[PDB]
């Protein structure tokens, strides 16, 4: 996720020298793993309920 | 007169986080005069003798 970012004052003066300096983007990452491993257990006795 | 010009040129950038515009201006000559020619001075004053 990718958010907004931040407003700056506009300034002539200053961006004489501040024309190649460097924002990094406000950026949030999350991870999601496998949680369930489940299984269910049944018996048929064929003959005894015959 | 030997006077002749090399350059004459002019070349523009501009600041994207300023906005404004710098313009310069280039100019190279040679300056130089002949010693063939006749070349005569009035001075007053106290002048040397030779």
């Amino acid at each position: 996720y990718t958010d907004i970012t931040k407003e700056k004052q506009y300034d002539a003066e200053e961006a004489e020298q501040k024309v190649f300096e460097r924002e990094m983007p406000n950026v949030k990452t999350l991870f999601h793993e496998r949680n369930r491993q489940g299984f269910y257990h049944q018996t048929i006795q064929d003959d005894s309920l015959k | 007169f030997m006077v002749y010009d090399n350059l004459h040129k002019m070349e523009t950038v501009r600041n994207p986080r300023g906005l404004y515009w710098n313009y310069y201006y280039h100019v190279w000559q040679t300056l130089s005069v002949s010693r063939f020619a006749n070349a005569v001075a009035f001075v007053s004053g106290d002048v040397p003798a030779v």
